[PDB]
């Protein structure tokens, strides 16, 4: 129903290179599933994951810029790996939904059943929002520069709005012993972290020359801005880690650095197929 | 068709149900001897189950890689045999590759993510970091061994049963590997910035950078697939295009 | 369970803990519960440790296995962690609810902006019942009744399982083709022209309006459920400090020394009784660990875990000193409690000396408490 | 007795080119030793030279983390300059000789004989072991990555257990004035350094996060962990080092790159030598 | 006041700076305090006399271990000692390949034929022996001073 | 002779320099040591590597 | 103009003018003027705001409409 047909025919697939292009998928596609959730995730939570355990860390400052930041790189480089060896737009969402694997897995596992924190006080939560349409941008625009500028600000500018449904809620004021608190600030009182202290919390804290009402706008779009350069630059690390070639050697025990080319790829080999 | 003459799968599916079950053990023994006898080090119960432990990996990982390692460089095909390969052999050589790629990433996985944020998990509800604390016994000494021993067979299986591989060096191969390897040592500096003014409240502190770095290197599995599949590509066109074979011969020589 | 790794200098000259107790020893799930105490801040504040600038109380617990309903210290809410002066005495209070049942060693400690933890003594707690029976009922502000334990846990979950769905079918949408080597094939020997579908183009004009209409949606349901919302709270508490009490008592240390291949540790003395009433002392404390005489067990709270009480407190004359008398002392604390918390672990440290609090006792029963501090001598009695 | 007359009829050498050729290095070699004293010298002792010249700044958390990761570099560069070009193993250990002839030098000239310095107050001290063993790993395995890891380790792991019989009786006790102090603090007091106060020397101080009983044995890993890198690092410097082109022009004024070629390397100038 | 320590702006401190002499001549001699960002502040001087022998002065001190040494000569025959037997292993190793041609023949065989001929057994050899030698030198250095001084702070 | 220079002015009146900046209070800018080496040494070498 | 845009916590917490005098009301160019005044700093001075180890007093105007002669805190320049 899409054109998988034509599609196959131009490859000149016999039946059973068919079935062997089917099984190399099947085999490759799980194993590079595994290996952004463990990447990523290892990446995301060693740069960004304090804000994302707890749900006192959320703020309008340091939250909304450092995630996406943080976020856009992984994305940026296996977008350019699909779309440019493959043409497929699937790269960020991929992206996030193995952190968010990963990530609920170990929430579960992890902070629940065994350091006994309750499930709704460690959502991560959502970064998808943003991906899915820097995915839709690349594929629509068909320029990674153009795409770099509009999916770098949808992605750095919807990261807010679309966790708010999550974590709006938990703004609602508390008065406990005579003093206010977020929902979110007396979850994280309740529930003792012996080893996270209330004053290693990056968080706002507000400034003389800080507008309050629009706290939240400046970090959309200034972790916008920097998505638009970060994009950029690792997609151009996109062509680094696609960088395949052999370190061969001969006679005097020179090294030089030779690429495997395809053959399907050359001027007159599929027309010398049949 | 056969399927078998290009294809087999029972080692990848031992090597993924037997590292599931090892990780499942190593979650068991964690929540069965952390809270009982891994609060205080100083403790001889300590000493006795998560020393044990330790000492246990720190005497099976070595193992691992001694018997993984000499098996791979001991079975291995000669110069010979690898340049008159049958390439639906080479096709079901370059399935094992992947597979150990897969078994070597699933190490990773463990390593890097899961046994992880648990260790997020368990420094909040201890005093303050220490060394052998459950967690580090578990993927310091456990998981991070683990699939660097898994990685270094991977490369070698190529190396020594791909003729390309023993041909030249996979560049992207080398750091895809290297990468999560150097995250071992890299305790070092986890363990020097924690006991000194590098402070240690933040998960996501500057010295924990060292990790992300280093695992950046597993993007280079964009170089790894590209010569994968440009190799599966030739030997489709040779084996059933009848195509002529100097496609496989010719652009990785001198 | 870690306070004893902690090089014993720092924690010595630290913060210095004294009349802590918890209760009840026992008590259900649900059921209400309270540490208190009170700690000195030591004027010989070691230089690794920096400055109490930013000073959070916390609760050295296994787990959560009690939720802190309120931390107050003197009797402001330390809910958000301050400065506290060296020097100064504080009380401090925690109400607790039971959570978790078990047996657990329930610390008190006190967090510094740089310095670290700073763990405190310990004694055992035990809850019976059953986590699954565990409610925690508050009240907002807004004027709603929820409960802790489950709070914005299906409102999370929905949102997460909505998107991550709407993820997983634009992925699978992909991942129903042939979609590595075929399309490395083509593109490579044809371009892209045969690699872009017109059906994945309306998907893809589909899914993102889709997308922002979700997001817009989701912003204005969430803004019209709960118009008045806080942000985080941050800022600093502000307590004064308790007012220093009157002392008839000034010690000046003169000599120390500690035995490497022992444990004792033996402190010499000049103490002056410049009031009206004689003076005894009766208990030396540090670390938590108390080294008792009759005259400090006379005056001991009974209900103290007694894994922390050693009675090796031994004065050349343990008479009372008398008021306006200067005498020169040599106190001995010894026994095997000092090998449980390492003192023997001085010889490492890059600073050799000891601190604590003495304490002596009126004949009326009044108590009048020293802080002490100096350097200690290693004693190798191998030889 | 080694293999030298075999290697000089491969070299195909007249005695005249064989005495030409010992002449040229009983010119050289003296200059590249010179060179590596100066250049080494200059270089740890304006990255690593405090904690060497005294006594009381060799500690257990900086002296044995920023010494080794200082004297690596040199000696991986010249390390990759003798092996690539003439297959010489001896790269760490002369770089390390030279930096030690030089310090010593100074020490007596400089420090004692003219500062009035005593001379054990000024004992540098040596970083040999390391540097062996990495010639070592290098001349056995012939692979400069797995040299890079093993070497690397060994750099860093032996630096103190080598340093140990030196100043290990400088940590003797003392009591002054009823104070405790090394045998090495009581040095550096007696001897008055009007320049150097105490408060300046970048040694440990204990932390609440600290433990004691492994200080060295962390400074130990860390140190080597930095070295596995750096070594690779300069491993690349050493092959920017040994680039050797010449800027040639013509006719518009071009300015070309061009590399003068050993001719007896080529595919059959050694066969038609004869 | 061994180690440095903060002062209070507006207070008044005493000072007493004991010495001992150890090289002849007339020297001007003056306070300081150096503070940890402003540096130096140097204070009055006046010129005092030294006569005798710079080779008569002796320091003779007691260390809590129980042994008596001299600061001038205490620990300078060990560190020598090391110095020597570490510089002699490492010229015995560079020379034993500064003893042959080294630098133009070397470079000619491995731009024409490899390193197969650049290769040499005894060399090998000698490095495993030298190998072995070092480990096992740093091993029983450590040894033998962990055993000599049990006690070091 | 232009590495030799170099020896002399990097390495030994270098170490030089460092004792000299121990038995004084501050450093100056035509201190006994920097004329030797500073004034001397450095533009010694500098004119040998041009030639 | 902006001090409402300020925080409230932040002013109401950190300098407490009080006795604040203006004049002349209109005055002719080159002539003489005087804002006079005193302040407390609050003893609840807010985390936010950095303590005053360097503070500068200085003029509100719109322009230099007005050339500070002198500028006096209790009774030193
Ligand atoms: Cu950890
Ligand atoms: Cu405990
Ligand atoms: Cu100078
Ligand atoms: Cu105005």
């Amino acid at each position: 129903i899409f054109r998988t047909e034509e599609i196959l025919k131009a490859a000149k697939m016999p039946p059973e290179a068919v079935h062997m292009s089917r099984l190399i998928d099947a085999v490759y596609f799980p194993i590079l599933i595994i290996l952004l959730v463990g990447t990523y995730h290892m990446h995301f939570m060693l740069l960004a994951g304090d804000w994302d355990f707890w749900m006192d860390w959320k703020d309008r400052q340091w939250w909304p810029v450092v995630t996406p930041i943080v976020g856009i790189t992984y994305c940026s480089a296996i977008m350019y790996y699909l779309w440019v060896n493959y043409r497929q737009p699937f790269g960020a969402t991929l992206c996030v939904v193995c952190l968010l694997i990963g990530e609920w897995l170990t929430r579960y596992w992890g902070f629940y059943w065994w350091s006994h924190y309750p499930i709704n006080f460690v959502t991560p939560g959502i970064m998808l929002p943003g991906a899915l349409m820097l995915d839709f941008t690349l594929y629509l625009t068909r320029n990674w520069l153009v795409t770099a500028l509009v999916g770098g600000g949808f992605f750095g500018l919807l990261f807010y709005p679309g966790n708010w449904p999550i974590f709006g809620p938990t703004h609602l004021p508390i008065v406990v012993e005579g003093t206010l608190l977020s929902m979110a600030d007396y979850m994280g009182h309740l529930y003792v972290r012996t080893g996270t202290p209330e004053y290693v919390r990056h968080i706002e804290q507000g400034s003389l020359r800080t507008f309050g009402g629009h706290t939240t706008v400046i970090a959309a779009f200034f972790s916008a801005f920097v998505s638009m350069l970060m994009f950029t630059v690792w997609w151009y690390l996109g062509k680094v880690y696609c960088t395949a070639f052999f370190y061969v050697k001969g006679k005097r025990g020179r090294i030089v650095h030779r690429n495997d080319v395809t053959a399907f790829g050359e001027e007159g080999f599929p027309e010398g197929i049949k | 068709y056969d399927m078998s003459l290009w294809y087999d799968s029972k080692f990848y599916k031992f090597g993924m149900i037997t590292m599931l079950l090892v990780a499942i053990f190593w979650v068991w023994y964690q929540r069965y001897f952390a809270y009982s006898h891994g609060m205080d080090s100083m403790e001889p119960e300590f000493d006795r189950v998560w020393m044990g432990l330790w000492r246990v990996h720190m005497a099976i990982m070595p193992l691992f890689a001694l018997v993984t390692w000499g098996w791979i460089l001991k079975t291995r095909d000669t110069k010979e045999q690898l340049d008159n390969l049958d390439p639906k052999l080479e096709i079901k050589r370059y399935f094992y590759y992947m597979m150990w790629l897969g078994v070597y990433i699933f190490g990773v996985y463990w390593g890097g993510s899961f046994f992880t944020e648990q260790d997020a998990s368990w420094h909040q509800v201890i005093i303050r970091d220490t060394s052998f604390t459950p967690s580090h016994v578990v993927m310091f000494y456990g998981s991070f061994p683990m699939y660097i021993v898994c990685g270094v067979a991977t490369y070698l299986y190529a190396m020594t049963r791909l003729p390309l591989f023993s041909r030249g060096i996979s560049f992207p191969l080398v750091m895809a590997i290297a990468g999560p390897l150097m995250i071992l040592p890299n305790v070092g500096l986890n363990e020097w910035g924690h006991a000194f003014w590098f402070m240690e409240e933040l998960f996501s502190a500057p010295l924990h950078w060292g990790f992300v770095v280093l695992g950046w290197a597993g993007l280079f599995q964009g170089g790894v697939a590209a010569q994968i599949i440009t190799r599966y590509s030739n030997l489709t066109d040779v084996v059933w295009n009848n195509q002529s074979k100097e496609i496989l011969n010719n652009r990785i020589v001198a | 369970h870690g306070e004893r790794s902690q090089e014993p200098f720092l924690r010595m000259r630290t913060v210095q803990w004294y009349d802590i107790k918890w209760g009840p020893e026992v008590t259900k799930v649900n059921e209400n519960a309270k540490i208190t105490g009170k700690f000195h801040l030591a004027e010989d504040w070691p230089r690794a440790a920096a400055q109490p600038d930013f000073s959070f109380f916390n609760v050295g617990s296994p787990s959560p296995v009690f939720v802190r309903l309120s931390t107050k210290i003197n009797g402001h809410p330390w809910f958000i962690s301050g400065p506290l002066q060296i020097g100064r005495d504080y009380e401090f209070e925690v109400n607790l609810r039971a959570r978790i049942p078990g047996r657990h060693h329930m610390h008190a400690m006190l967090n510094v902006k740089d310095a670290g933890p700073i763990a405190g003594p310990g004694a055992w707690m035990n809850i019976t019942g059953s986590w699954d029976d565990f409610t925690n009922p508050l009240k907002l502000l807004t004027g709603e009744t929820i409960d802790s334990e489950t709070f914005n846990l299906s409102n999370g979950i929905f949102w997460h399982v909505v998107w991550m769905s709407i993820g997983i079918f634009w992925i699978g949408v992909f991942t129903a083709r042939p979609m590595f080597l075929p399309r490395s094939r083509v593109l490579l020997a044809y371009g892209d022209d045969l690699l872009m579908d017109p059906m994945d183009k309306k998907i893809t004009w589909v899914l993102a309006i889709l997308t922002l209409a979700l997001v817009w949606g989701g912003y204005r349901y969430t803004e019209n459920k709960h118009p008045y919302t806080v942000p985080i709270q941050a800022g600093q508490s502000k307590v004064a400090a308790l007012p220093v009490a009157p002392n008839p008592v000034s010690i000046v240390i003169t000599d120390a020394n500690y035995d490497v291949p022992g444990r004792a540790l033996r402190v010499t003395m000049e103490v002056t009784n410049n009031g009206d009433i004689p003076v005894t002392f009766g208990e030396f404390t540090t670390a938590g660990i108390r080294f008792i005489n009759s005259t400090g067990r006379k005056y001991l709270d009974p209900q103290y875990p007694r894994e922390l009480i050693a009675v090796g407190l031994n004065f050349d004359d343990e008479s009372a000193i008398q008021p306006g008398q200067t005498k020169e002392l040599k106190m001995e604390a010894k026994d095997a409690l000092w090998e449980i918390q390492r003192l023997m672990a001085l010889l490492g440290d890059p600073e050799s000396r000891f601190g604590g609090l003495l304490m002596s006792w009126d004949a009326e029963g009044n108590r009048h408490i020293n802080s002490i501090a100096g350097p200690v001598i290693p004693v190798f009695t191998k030889l």
